[PDB]
RNA sequence: AAUCAAUACAACGAUAAGAAAAGCUGGAGUACCAUGAAGCGGGCUGGCG
């Protein structure tokens, strides 16, 4: 776990709206509250937990930077 | 109110283009997608600043060598994806193709050969049409829009060049050629921007290397931007300068009722 | 983790919550208990669902954060 | 496993019509005759093996409780 | 595990024809020649392996055991 | 074990095998190289497979078995 | 061993800047060049830095052939 | 060019088939898939290579007991896969079902009861009939290609049989069998290879055990070749010698201009 | 391997069958579980040690008269329980029933009447017939299998018998034939025999004349019916002729099943 | 007490089957052989010892008394 | 005492068809032919006794007055 | 004792109860009468319930407590 | 009682919520209001009297001490 | 008295018993001791029965009856 | 003779406090150790107190064999 | 309209397989029958995995 942990640590400090596409084709939307090993809280009208073995792809909205 | 210009210009070389003033006359168009065909320059090459817009991202693919070919791409706004290739030889290997993906809709560049150096080329040149024609095949189930400022280098109908019975015995108005064209807009359902709300002659984008040629107007329709048919109601404009022009094509303004984002 | 504290306090304060499986159907109901690898969803039915094939958990209304 | 194990054996000893449903969203149906770890036995019109990580929830016809 | 492994040798033994249905719907059909803890080989014209985490459901054409 | 040896089998004899995906998607080549979760399918492009996203391994003419 | 070939192909794929196309599981073409990985996600870049999740991504296919270190 | 042989033939038993010269006369048919049906054999009797064929695989399924037997397909090329039975228990119980997967198209062998040995029987057939449709309901729905070298047992139409005034009233041509193929191949879409280049009549394949129908031609129609509707238009040519002839029913042979490949 | 053997002896008259020698016959059969019906003995009759089997035990019911009926029931295994009767009274004044728990699978005894000894007792086997019909739509609802081995008196197919054109005489009536249809069919019950050997010529019982034994004008009046989750697990039937030592033969089925308790 | 001793009495002495339905609806048959204040022992196959809390009805097959 | 006994008293003297209900759920049927402490004599097609602490309910045919 | 006055209170006021089994049979109606052993409850039909299988008593309005 | 007379007596002073599993297999909860010999008053939603003999389990929601 | 000296015989004579609880589950082993509510059982592990929850007891063979 | 075998057993368990297994009549299983004990509950301590009624409690069950006073 | 006004079953539903939708804030998991089933106890070393 090298590089998830500190992407997702910057992505939650840095407070950027990422989106979230499900393996399904599903595109959530929102920013990153905090995280563990197995969910991601994505928060934007309902602070709802997306599973990680559903994510596909994370995309912020603007670049960051380890 | 959404408002999107987008022009196709094909330079026959970079560097001769930015020579005789495409690059600020493009600034100066106030054009928020532009779409180059047949570059002639690398991606080292186009690492010079000098072809950078202001204000303008730049994105583009090349063949193995420079003087091959290369085509490049022009947005205001940073695509979701940027990508290049299409799956076999006449595409990947010459770089003639890059595609831009934004919300909802993508815009597209492409670039086809001539033809007319050789019957070799006229044979590249119909594997390739074969093989675009299979590729718009596989991609029109998909939802999403494509926009193909594609100069694909032959002539649809008589109202596209001057002089169609002597164009007829020449590559870019040959008999296989049409009936391909006819094909990928009817069978295909791919809409032309131009025809869909100009349907007037002598609005040619390419002429022969000929003063004679400019002189009496026999110019041919090699560049197109091909719609899908879900955009065919929100073409707005559509404009074909004869002058000023920076290469053998004539560019081409295009206006649209959409409103780019990402 | 933080997915253990989430489940509970959604359970303990009886919110209803949506659950939307990989394949994109929406469940809903009551989350009665869970553990490692199923979450049991209790409404007019009481069902299993397992935790692989849960996608994103969707609060009916905000809850307090671990 | 102190929800799931449970949960199925209690199904098992009552006997209970239970409705597994998968990821892709086949309904089955039948009893559970047996199970372990990663399979899941169904008992209907003929006996077949169901396997855990292709099962999204499980509906009993009738509720049960722990 | 404690009986998914009898179930496989048992119809491996039996030689009995099953039906194995993949997470995508579609159904194969022939024997299980032989298995471990992730493959399964079925085995008829072709002996192909099938892997286990894929494997949707089990279901013999005749009941065992 | 069994899986590795069969694909061992199948690299040393280069037997063209047909590898069916968890979408359906069926593709095609020889086996290059294999470890534990990637396989190498080489053909007109050499293309790295997962083994968490290999449904199907169908040779096209018979071969040993361990 | 667990990943004893598929480090070795990644780091070769990001040591020359190839474009690689990356099909998830749900059939969806990514396109761009890796820029990092490690043990369960994989950092691709076009226009936009992006990371992906191993456990969704289906195949890689380079655009252009490499070679094994 | 492309080019596909099936010959269907009902032996009811290979073992008589076998002692009248049916394999002597396969193997210069130079045919790519063989279709038997009513082997009367179990699958352990087919192993015996005398009923083997020079370029051809062996595949067969029989039922619990051998008086009732199975089918078997003779193949070229090494198939797909090989299913057989449909779900039910008066297919599976009597291996009357037999399929070889192959690219594309899959063609498969079938065997419905005669349904003239009792009134058991008749309802046994009827059944088969009810439970075939609700298959082929189920199975049209696909994309791929089906080949069903059936036999039916059951005329259509009183072109398929001589005297149908006196057909008509016994097993073979009564009205609930000749609805059921009525609706098969409407509803269902499924056509009949035969039909779809040779609208003649006198092509019947089964003649009763009588000197009397032999010398008068009373023959019915028993045997046909169902393939879906994505293939009635491939259809080249069919053949149905009167005579030689290995059992009750006379070999059945139908071109195809399709390549069959694996 | 799993296998275990039933026999159903139709004896019409325990006495006579021991006094023919059926005891020594049984004895070396090596057969697990032994079917006895129309014993013609009361409880007390069948008490005498002489009876008794070499490892074998005993059990079996008698009527408010011996005479008219009682069937009995040999195991080689202690069985884990020994009920009897159906619920109704053709069944429970004539003790006609004696069923033995075993493991997963019941084995029960069944005996019909003969239906021909008069109007009456054609009426008596037809009120038989429909409750037992009714016991059986009830039973298919239990998980454990059931092994009938009832001498029902009844053929179900012009297989089973000699010359039908048997329908006028009763073991062949239309009504009767329907019964066992609707019993084999829409109740799922599937006759231990017919499920390995569709041949003819295997007849069980034959009227009292020798016209009958040299032109073997039989009638197939035994039977075992299996639930049909046993159907599959039929190995071997046979009929033999002789030494039957009555009008019905003996009918010995194996089964790929191993016995407990 | 005063109806359920002389019932049972009647029943063990005329050695009648009895049919004993348990609370959970399984059903005991046998004759019973001895009982008490608490359990009734019913005899068949095996001596079993049955717990009267349990029992939810004794159904005798014939009428007695 | 002070409502069983007698209640039990009029059902058996008015004869009126009672129909008895078990904790487990089978409903019993028939006449009250007597009782005592512990247990309830029924009879309808053959005299049954019912123990009173396995019956749940009594629902006679007929309104009864005491 | 708190059950007597409770059910005393119940039944002089004729609030309407719903009388839970102990196996889950829902049985409704109003209390006429009772004792120390039997509960009478009368509805369309007069029927006397036994305490012993009695789970709980739930009236359909809230009652002054002992 | 020496045990279960205290334990109820301190549940009733402390006022704590509790979770009362039924032998049938379900779970009441509220708040003991009182308590006898037989029954138990437990308010909740509605004040619903429970019996002992069908009280199987007693689940406070926090721990106490006698 | 007859349940005593039953158990006694049982206990003396060390004969494996079967016995069936209320609820339907078996257990095995024999008896260790026994009094007036509890029955020792023994087998691989030593446990209490209680007699109340003991519907059956089925000796593996037959016994001199007291 | 009164409960000369279950109070002991009882007391024993939990006096050793090891852990036993207690299963009800309508078939769910809990586990635990023992406080204390009367003729009519047991308190039973795990992750919260509980108490459980004795005329619920089917069998005894502890972790280890034990030996009787 | 809910702990089955009292017991419990059946009712039909999976493309031998698309060289691959830069991605849709989310597709859906009826009637009828039916009153007692000889009984289904799920590793390393308390620290960790």
């Amino acid at each position: 776990h090298s590089l998830q942990d500190p992407y997702l640590n910057t992505l939650r400090k840095e407070r950027v709206p990422v989106s979230i596409y499900l393996v399904n084709g599903i595109k959530l939307q929102g920013q990153i509250e905090s995280f563990d090993q197995f969910v991601i809280l994505l928060k934007n009208t309902v602070s709802q937990m997306v599973y990680k073995h559903a994510i596909s792809t994370v995309v912020p909205s603007r670049p960051v930077r380890l | 109110g959404p408002a999107m210009r987008i022009i196709s210009v094909n330079v026959n070389g970079i560097q001769a283009a930015a020579e005789r003033g495409l690059l600020s006359w493009l600034q100066a168009q106030n054009a928020d997608v532009i779409c180059l065909q047949d570059t002639r320059a690398s991606a080292f090459d186009l690492d010079d600043p000098s072809f950078q817009l202001d204000g303008y991202f730049l994105y583009a693919c090349d063949a193995e060598l420079p003087e091959q070919g290369g085509v490049a791409l022009y947005s205001r706004l940073q695509p979701k994806a940027v990508i290049s290739g299409l799956g076999f030889e006449t595409a990947d290997r010459y770089g003639r193709y890059l595609q831009a993906d934004f919300d909802k809709v993508s815009i597209a560049t492409l670039l086809l050969p001539s033809g007319q150096s050789g019957d070799e080329s006229l044979n590249q040149k119909f594997k390739f049409m074969d093989d675009f024609t299979h590729y718009l095949s596989k991609q029109r189930r998909k939802r999403r829009e494509y926009i193909y400022c594609g100069s694909l280098y032959v002539a649809h109908q008589k109202m596209d060049v001057k002089n169609w019975r002597e164009c007829q015995q020449m590559p870019g108005f040959l008999a296989p050629e049409r009936a391909w064209l006819d094909e990928v807009f009817g069978n295909l359902g791919y809409a032309d921007a131009l025809r869909e709300v100009s349907r007037e002659g002598d609005q040619f984008s390419w002429w022969p290397d000929s003063e004679q040629a400019e002189m009496l107007n026999l110019g041919w329709r090699f560049d197109y931007q091909v719609l899908t048919p879900g955009l065919r109601r929100f073409v707005r404009n559509a404009k074909l300068p004869r002058q000023p022009r920076f290469s053998q094509h004539a560019p081409l303004i295009v206006d649209y009722d959409w409103q780019l984002s990402i």
